[PDB]
């Protein structure tokens, strides 16, 4: 009965109304010419969304700390410092390995012109 | 640990029964543990309310069969709109 | 106010033959009270890791014939050797506080130091920037953390009031 | 110019009657001189005002509401 | 914070008197329910003699 | 201690105190008058409140019934403070808590009315507003000049009364 | 306890009798972890303490990390075999 | 093209190289280690000179440790 | 119950009008930046053109291809429409003026903003073509990659307030805004906000008809004004302009409905002027810049911005530590 | 110079949000009964608001200041009975 | 509005049956996202409003996004729920349903007796009495106490958890790189 839930139920009423208005209102009239295996992908594509999740789980692990920041003063501060640095080391692993690059397969072919 | 920490950071609902049971268990060695059986019982039904559920079923079994029902100072139910109305 | 321990605690509960000094010494006290043999242990471990890598290369070389290992390996060997030596010296020196090894050299230093801190008119184990609840939890974390040095390094940096002693 | 002062003073010079028809005809507000009219009936105007761009000096006010 | 703890015992005495009254009322109520039938309603299910507010009532 | 969720329904009880315990009359002040006079309730009734909570600590678990006699006296002494402050300082006590019912009951936004109320209560009811646990070399917050945290809009009645107390020399 | 028990049991039996593809097995694993969460958080609310809430916030993170690990494991399964069978691995 | 000298061949030369050629990593690590190093070395100076620490906030009702001594007031 | 439904349809009529006129505003200022007029053909000065376009596109033929889930393809518009619009509750137009005052408002605003990824990714599975999939892959990869640093900036700001309530942050910002100390964070948050909508500074995948188009269209600009609202409350002052206590002690004499009317006018005028300058800067950065390769984008987020953000994670609690300044609940 | 036409749809955006915020503030004050909203409510202040609804008599935040409480105040006290949580 | 919990229980049953029987693998995954939403409904319903948004943020916004992202650019064969395939399963499905269901209901009970262990799981009918006590002076909500005890009493669990997050970084990288 608050003004919070009329919103939750009323935004769909907005949408249901408008796509009704078009489906009820516009021409359908389709045909064949109007209508209409698998590819390979590089490793960094799947890598960005797989390694996305362990950083996201860290960001919501900071979320209990920054609400409790006064109560654990000088002590939970250092525990969080150690937590953050332990994960910064895995991040410097990740950017030292050049993991998230897609790198181009053709060079200028650097190898020189020798003879005989 | 979080042994007796509640949701607000205080002590939980059964902290006092547990601390009485641990006061029991601190001053006793084994071969002598059979005497702190009641404290543990007080703790366990603090947790699960087994004996109170049994007692309230025993009393509800009797009030279901009375034509008279309740001759008592009764209890009122209000809507949440009307806690301090009159 | 900020030094009543508000718990019940071992009193002079020695872990060996010899009487205890602290139940967990502060990091400054452990670095202050370590012997020249402990610094010799640190130097031994700092020398033993690059010499060990040179030795294990001389026994079985990597690519078939013997070269010296690179300087990039020798410097990481020397860093990890200082890590092993400091862990060894910290554990050695903490054993004397617990009273499991000989500590008559350090027992005199502690009675001198606590007599000095009585004479200077301050608290016997240090003013801390923590509430006594946090001091108590912080010393439940670092109590007897020298066991389990094999898994994780963990030290005491909190000036909490209780160390397994009386008065 | 793109000013509000220009549309302001031109709306005051041309008057509200002529402003509503020029707003229902074009987007701009223009103050002309009435050089002459058409055999079809189409009033033409030339603007001497200083803050005009090249190719804006001359214009037509039509007769019909569907104009060509 | 010091304002709220100055206010705390004043409201705690309130809710304590409300707890005492409504619990003794419920106790007398189920005594008035099970008259006849031999059953102890005054007896605690807790083995210690400390006083406790009842819980787990039947829905009305 | 936990709050009710998932369709709690409220219920009340048609009953009375037993004869064993005497009558005690209640506090009828709401949150803005209670929060207004909280420090003066705490200044007068410190040993009574502390004996009540010391009772509650001493006989553990019995709690309610074995501490009723001092829960009587804490309520009666707070009622004494509130009618004392009514009959001396009704208009500026009212000025204070009418400031306090705006501004989310924040004490930060009602400084010019609480200066007036503290001056009246201190000269007539002879009770002082103090924050304990505050060592020296530390200024109390309701004494400082130009605080960082000012309210949104100062209430009009209290700034008018504050200026008129300046020109009277009251304050 | 009912909702967590039945989501765990139905999730378990949907995992066990999965013969149709592999990702039904992953999502039945995750819904098992959800049911364990439900049971524990109800017990934390009923006992008035945070310690079930502590184990629940830790097992949220562990469920996330296991999903990341195991889906990279599926990608490496797929590297050498450009197909995933319907009957299973 | 600018090659990597390495941290070990010359330290301060590598610091200058990283500041010129990898400025995002150099200044990210700069801002990162300015935190805990100043947390170590500056807060005793602040507690000595600027202002000492605040007194703790209460969290519960403060119980003192006495034995309910008798008070002759509100005897009614 | 008359009160809250009249309040919510007042809020709905305001925000769903203002997302329509944002479209008319972007065409006109993109035109004047390019030294031409905007639309003046359809209103007296070009207005209700978004109405003209919506009137016509609700007359447009819907094509459901051979390739497609039909149900998935038309309710991915609605799930992106609904969660692009649900986040409009928690923004305050004044102290305690939201459609729901809940004490965890940033957790809600942060949970709804993570629900908005699906209607990209899910609608790639609509019309299953091999190029209709990996473009959605690049889209959702960028989307999640920049809502990471969005969430990070949020949690950096909550280190100063220690409360997930939103109007508590704005009342906390009365002493100073949060852009004035943390101005690099305003730059970082602006570019992460531009990425999170996939605006055409940071667009790659651009480079249906009817209802699935107008739902995506409305969701795009509702996301524009919603992340602008997030910037307005946690980084600039939310509804805060200046003190305005002395002006009131000149004007008014006691609390009346006209005084609360005047105060609400001042507060939401400050909030709206922040939001309007922010939307102007969105269109202004759209006008001036070319676009990104996917590799420039991923290199930008994961290799440049995120290590700097780790440095910020370390530096800001440490200065809250050096001076004993921890925020209390 | 400044195109007025470019900034007029910004003007209507500004005016719509301004009028919405003002109308909503007056709707909130009319709901409360002449005072401002409470923008961050504790568990303590939640319990304090229900106590003052109990004490004032029906009204939301009328905020009585009386010497000693009325007669029905000792009897209108509420407990909350919550369902089985199946 | 009494039977809300019962309704979420029933809708969760129905949603799991739609998970395990679905045409298309991602129709099944959208039913899982719906089950997460039913979970968050139950968690707000019981009184844990914090956790429901934690579920929507972490499980829906990261785990389900990763899962859908996997199904898009990888090829997965699927048979659909033929009746020829799966009613050879049904007698053990029925036996294990009843046994595992009763057995999960068993361990909330302390009797020597087997079916007194069972029917104390259904002895639910009594309405808990909620009392107000005025002993807590500040807005320590649940996320604050999780941040106090992850950080003081269980700080070591948080740091071993950092090692687990580190492993979740290192491992997927270490698999999928093919170093030069
Ligand atoms: C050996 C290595 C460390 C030696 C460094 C030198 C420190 C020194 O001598 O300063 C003493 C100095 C003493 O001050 P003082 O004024 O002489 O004496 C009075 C008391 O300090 C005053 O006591 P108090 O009670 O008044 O103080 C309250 C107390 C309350 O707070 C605490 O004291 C913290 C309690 C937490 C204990 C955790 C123990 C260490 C755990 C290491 C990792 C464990 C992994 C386990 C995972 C499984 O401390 C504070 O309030 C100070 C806050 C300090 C903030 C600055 C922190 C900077 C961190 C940077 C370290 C970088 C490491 C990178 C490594 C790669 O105290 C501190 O600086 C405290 C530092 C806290 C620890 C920081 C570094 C820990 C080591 C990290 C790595 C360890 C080895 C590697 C293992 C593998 C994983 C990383
Ligand atoms: C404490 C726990 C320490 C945890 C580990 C933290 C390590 C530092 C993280 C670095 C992240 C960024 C990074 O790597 O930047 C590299 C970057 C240079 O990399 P680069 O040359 O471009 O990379 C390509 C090359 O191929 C790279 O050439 P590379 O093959 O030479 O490798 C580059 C180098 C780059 O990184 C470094 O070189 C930085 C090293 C930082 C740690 C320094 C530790 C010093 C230990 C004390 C003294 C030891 C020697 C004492 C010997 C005599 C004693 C009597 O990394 C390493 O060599 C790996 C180092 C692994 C750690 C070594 C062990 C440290 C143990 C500390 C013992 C503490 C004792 C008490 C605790 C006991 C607990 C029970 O340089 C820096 O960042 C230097 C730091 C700048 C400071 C200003
Ligand atoms: C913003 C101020 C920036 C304007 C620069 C100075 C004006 C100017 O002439 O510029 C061209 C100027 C030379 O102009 P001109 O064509 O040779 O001579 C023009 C005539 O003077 C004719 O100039 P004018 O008549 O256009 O300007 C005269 C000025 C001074 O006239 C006065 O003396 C009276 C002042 C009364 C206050 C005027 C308030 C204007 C409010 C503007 C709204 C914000 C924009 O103020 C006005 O009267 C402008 C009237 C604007 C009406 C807009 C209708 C929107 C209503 C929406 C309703 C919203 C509710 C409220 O050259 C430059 O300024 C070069 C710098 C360009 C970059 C500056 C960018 C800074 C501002 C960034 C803003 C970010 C948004
Ligand atoms: C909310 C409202 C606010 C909106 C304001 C925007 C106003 C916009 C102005 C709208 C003007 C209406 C013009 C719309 C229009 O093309 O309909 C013509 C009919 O011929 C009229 O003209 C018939 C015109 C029908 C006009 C409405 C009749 C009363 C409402 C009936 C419902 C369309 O024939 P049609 O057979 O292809 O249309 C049908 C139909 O649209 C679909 O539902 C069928 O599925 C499809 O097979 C198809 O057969
Ligand atoms: C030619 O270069 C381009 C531009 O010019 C620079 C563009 O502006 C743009 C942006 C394109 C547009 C803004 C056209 C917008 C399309 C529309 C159909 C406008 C629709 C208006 C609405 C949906 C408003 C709806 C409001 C309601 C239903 C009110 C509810 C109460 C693009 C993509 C472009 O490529
Ligand atoms: C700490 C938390 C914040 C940062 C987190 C992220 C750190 C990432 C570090 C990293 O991995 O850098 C690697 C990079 C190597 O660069 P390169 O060899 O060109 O290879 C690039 C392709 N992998 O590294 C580099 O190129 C740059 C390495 C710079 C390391 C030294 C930085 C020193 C900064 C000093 C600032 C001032 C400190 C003053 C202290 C006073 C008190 C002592
Ligand atoms: C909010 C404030 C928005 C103000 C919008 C005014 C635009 C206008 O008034 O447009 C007037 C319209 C269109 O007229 P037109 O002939 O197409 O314009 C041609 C102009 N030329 C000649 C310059 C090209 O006419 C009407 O009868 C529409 C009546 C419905 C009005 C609904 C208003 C909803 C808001």
């Amino acid at each position: 009965m608050n003004t919070f839930i009329i919103f939750i139920i009323l935004i769909p009423i907005v949408g249901f109304a408008l796509l009704a208005v078009n489906i009820l209102l516009a021409v359908y009239k389709p045909y064949n010419e109007k209508l209409g295996t698998r590819l390979a992908f590089n490793a960094a594509f799947i890598l960005v969304a797989i390694l996305f999740l362990p950083f996201d789980l860290e960001i919501s692990t900071l979320l209990p700390y920054v609400m409790s920041i006064y109560l654990v003063s000088n002590y939970g501060f250092t525990i969080v410092l150690l937590f953050l640095l332990i994960l910064i080391i895995g991040f410097v692993y990740e950017i030292n390995t050049n993991a998230l690059k897609i790198n181009k397969h053709n060079k200028p072919n650097t190898d020189s012109l020798i003879y005989k | 640990t979080a042994a007796g920490i509640s949701l607000t950071g205080g002590r939980n609902r059964c902290f006092s029964e547990w601390q009485s049971f641990m006061h029991c268990t601190a001053k006793t060695d084994a071969k002598s543990r059979a005497q702190c059986l009641p404290n543990f019982e007080d703790y366990m039904e603090c947790l699960h309310h087994t004996k109170e559920k049994a007692r309230l079923r025993e009393i509800e079994s009797v009030l279901k069969q009375k034509k008279e029902g309740l001759e008592a100072p009764p209890v009122k139910v209000i809507p949440v709109k009307a806690i301090g109305l009159v | 106010s900020s030094s009543t321990p508000l718990v019940k605690t071992s009193v002079n509960y020695s872990y060996g033959d010899y009487p205890l000094i602290d139940a967990d010494p502060h990091f400054k006290r452990v670095v202050g009270y370590m012997r020249p043999s402990d610094y010799g242990v640190i130097g031994l471990a700092t020398a033993a890791l690059p010499a060990g890598i040179c030795f294990a290369e001389w026994l079985d070389p990597v690519k078939g014939k013997f070269a010296r290992p690179s300087v990039k390996f020798l410097r990481v060997a020397t860093m990890l050797g200082f890590a092993v030596g400091f862990g060894a010296a910290y554990a050695r020196s903490s054993l004397r506080f617990f009273g499991v090894t000989e500590n008559a050299r350090e027992y005199k230093k502690d009675e001198a130091q606590m007599a000095a801190r009585k004479a200077a008119g301050l608290e016997p184990y240090g003013t801390s920037s923590l509430t006594p609840e946090l001091q108590e939890i912080a010393a439940k974390n670092s109590a007897h953390s020298i066991a389990g040095l094999f898994i994780f390094p963990w030290f005491n940096f909190v000036n909490h009031p209780y160390h397994g002693r009386e008065q | 110019s793109s000013s509000l002062y220009r549309v302001l003073r031109n709306a005051w010079e041309v008057g509200p009657r002529s402003y509503w028809k020029q707003l229902n005809s074009i987007g701009d507000t223009k103050s002309g001189r009435l050089v002459g009219t058409d055999i079809y009936g189409n009033k033409f105007y030339e603007t001497d005002h200083q803050d005009e761009i090249h190719l804006r000096t001359r214009y037509v006010e039509y007769k019909e509401k569907d104009y060509d | 914070l010091w304002a709220r703890i100055y206010l705390m015992p004043l409201l705690q005495a309130e809710e304590d008197r409300q707890t005492v009254r409504r619990s003794i009322a419920q106790l007398e109520r189920e005594k008035e329910i099970m008259k006849g039938t031999g059953f102890d309603v005054d007896k605690s299910v807790y083995n210690d003699g400390k006083f406790h507010a009842p819980a787990l009532m039947i829905p009305p | 201690p936990r709050e009710a969720a998932a369709h709690w329904v409220p219920f009340e009880d048609k009953a009375n105190m037993p004869d064993n315990v005497p009558d005690v009359v209640e506090v009828g002040a709401t949150s803005a008058p209670l929060l207004s006079a909280s420090y003066f309730i705490g200044a007068k009734c410190k040993p009574y409140n502390d004996d009540f909570m010391l009772c509650r600590e001493e006989s553990q678990g019995s709690g309610a019934i074995d501490c009723l006699k001092e829960g009587r006296r804490v309520t009666r002494c707070a009622v004494s403070v509130i009618e004392d402050i009514n009959k001396s300082c009704l208009d500026e006590f009212r000025l204070h808590w009418q400031c306090l019912e705006q501004n989310n009951h924040q004490l930060s936004g009602c400084r010019k009315a609480e200066a007036l109320l503290n001056k009246c209560v201190f000269t007539k009811l002879n009770l002082e507003k103090k924050i304990p646990g505050l060592r020296p070399d530390e200024e109390p917050v309701f004494l400082k000049k130009d605080p960082w945290i000012k309210p949104a809009v100062d209430d009009f009645k209290s700034v008018r009364a504050y200026a008129e107390a300046k020109k009277n020399g009251t304050l | 306890m009912f909702i967590g028990t039945i989501i765990l049991v139905l999730s378990f039996l949907g995992f066990v009798f999965n013969r149709r593809n592999i990702i039904l097995a992953f999502i039945c694993l995750e819904t098992m972890l959800l049911g364990i969460n439900l049971i524990l958080l109800r017990n934390s609310v009923l006992f008035d303490d945070i310690s079930g809430s502590l184990f629940a916030i830790v097992i949220i993170i562990l469920a996330g990390v296991e999903s990341a690990i195991g889906l990279s494991l599926l990608v490496s399964y797929y590297r050498l075999r450009g197909v995933i069978n319907s009957y299973g691995i | 093209i600018n090659a990597n000298p390495g941290f070990w061949n010359g330290p301060f030369r590598y610091l200058r190289w990283s500041a010129h050629n990898r400025p995002h990593l150099f200044f990210a690590f700069a801002i990162g280690i300015a935190g805990p190093v100043a947390a170590l070395t500056l807060t005793p100076l602040r507690r000595k000179y600027l202002y000492p620490d605040h007194s703790p906030l209460p969290q519960s009702y403060p119980l003192p440790q006495r034995a309910r001594e008798g008070l002759t007031g509100f005897d009614d | 119950m008359i009160i809250n439904i009249v309040e919510i349809l007042i809020f709905l009529v305001c925000v769903l009008f203002s997302v329509a006129y944002l479209t008319v505003a972007e065409r006109k200022t993109l035109a004047y930046m390019q030294r031409r007029l905007g639309p003046n053909f359809v209103g007296y000065y070009g207005l209700l053109q978004a109405f003209a376009d919506a009137v016509k596109l609700l007359l447009k033929e819907i094509v459901l291809p051979k390739e497609s889930n039909y149900i998935i393809l038309v309710i991915s518009p609605l799930i992106t429409l609904i969660t692009a619009l649900i986040g409009w509750v928690v923004i305050p137009l004044g102290p305690g003026i939201t459609l729901g005052e809940l004490n965890l408002g940033i957790l809600f605003s942060l949970a709804i903003g993570s629900l908005g990824v699906f209607g990209s990714l899910l609608s790639g599975w609509s019309s299953n073509s091999k190029y209709s999939l990996l473009g959605s892959i690049r889209s959702t990869a960028q989307l999640i990659s920049y809502e990471l640093i969005l969430t990070s900036i949020f949690i950096i700001i909550i280190m100063f307030v220690s409360s997930l309530n939103i109007t508590t942050i704005i009342e906390t910002q009365r002493v100073v805004w949060y852009c004035i100390p943390l101005l690099p964070l305003l730059l970082i948050f602006f570019i992460a906000s531009v990425a999170e909508t996939a605006r055409p500074p940071f667009d790659l995948t651009e480079s249906y008809s009817g209802s699935p188009f107008v739902f995506f269209f409305l969701a795009e600009y509702s996301n524009i004004i919603l992340i602008s609202a997030f910037n307005g409350y946690l980084l600039l002052g939310g509804y805060l302009s200046f003190n305005y206590s002395y002006l009131f002690n000149i004007l008014f004499n006691d609390y009346s409905y006209v005084s609360f009317l005047f105060e609400g006018l001042i507060n939401s005028s400050a909030y709206a002027i922040k939001l309007v300058f922010l939307m102007f800067s969105f269109i202004w950065v759209r006008a001036a810049f070319p676009r990104f390769t996917y590799d420039n984008l991923i290199n930008f987020c994961w290799i440049i911005l995120l290590p700097l953000l780790f440095g910020i994670f370390l530096i800001i609690p440490s200065t809250l530590y050096i001076f004993d300044s921890f925020p209390t609940l | 110079a400044i195109p007025f036409e470019a900034l007029l749809p910004y003007g209507i955006i500004f005016g719509l949000l301004t009028a919405g915020g003002g109308a909503m503030q007056v709707l909130h004050v009319y709901r409360n009964g002449g005072v401002r909203d409470r923008f961050a409510i504790d568990q303590w202040d939640s319990q304090m608001m229900e106590r003052d609804l109990r004490l004032n008599g029906g009204q939301g935040r009328k905020q009585v200041d009386q010497a000693t409480a009325p007669e029905a105040f000792k009897h209108n006290h509420v407990w909350k009975s919550e369902r089985p949580l199946i | 509005t009494y039977y809300f919990i019962e309704i979420t229980i029933f809708l969760a049953i129905l949603c799991t049956i739609f998970i395990i029987s679905a045409k298309n693998p991602m129709v099944s995954i959208l039913y899982m996202i719906a089950l997460f939403v039913i979970a968050a409904m139950y968690l707000y319903l019981i009184g844990l409003g914090i956790f429901s948004l934690l579920y929507i943020m972490i499980y829906i916004g990261a785990i389900a996004v990763l899962f859908l992202f996997i199904i898009t650019l990888l090829d997965i064969n699927s048979t659909e729920l033929s009746v020829k395939s799966n009613i050879r399963d049904l007698p053990l499905v029925l036996i294990s349903l009843i046994v595992l269901t009763i057995s999960g209901l068993m361990i909330y009970s302390n009797d020597s007796i087997l079916i007194n262990k069972l029917l104390e799981a259904f002895g639910n009918d009594y309405n808990t009495i909620i009392t107000q006590d005025w002993f807590n002076i500040e807005n320590t909500t649940l996320l604050t106490t999780i941040g106090n005890v992850l950080l003081t009493n269980n700080a070591f669990i948080l740091l071993v958890l950092a090692i687990v997050l580190l492993l979740g970084i290192i491992g997927p990288i270490s698999i999928t790189m093919k170093h030069k």
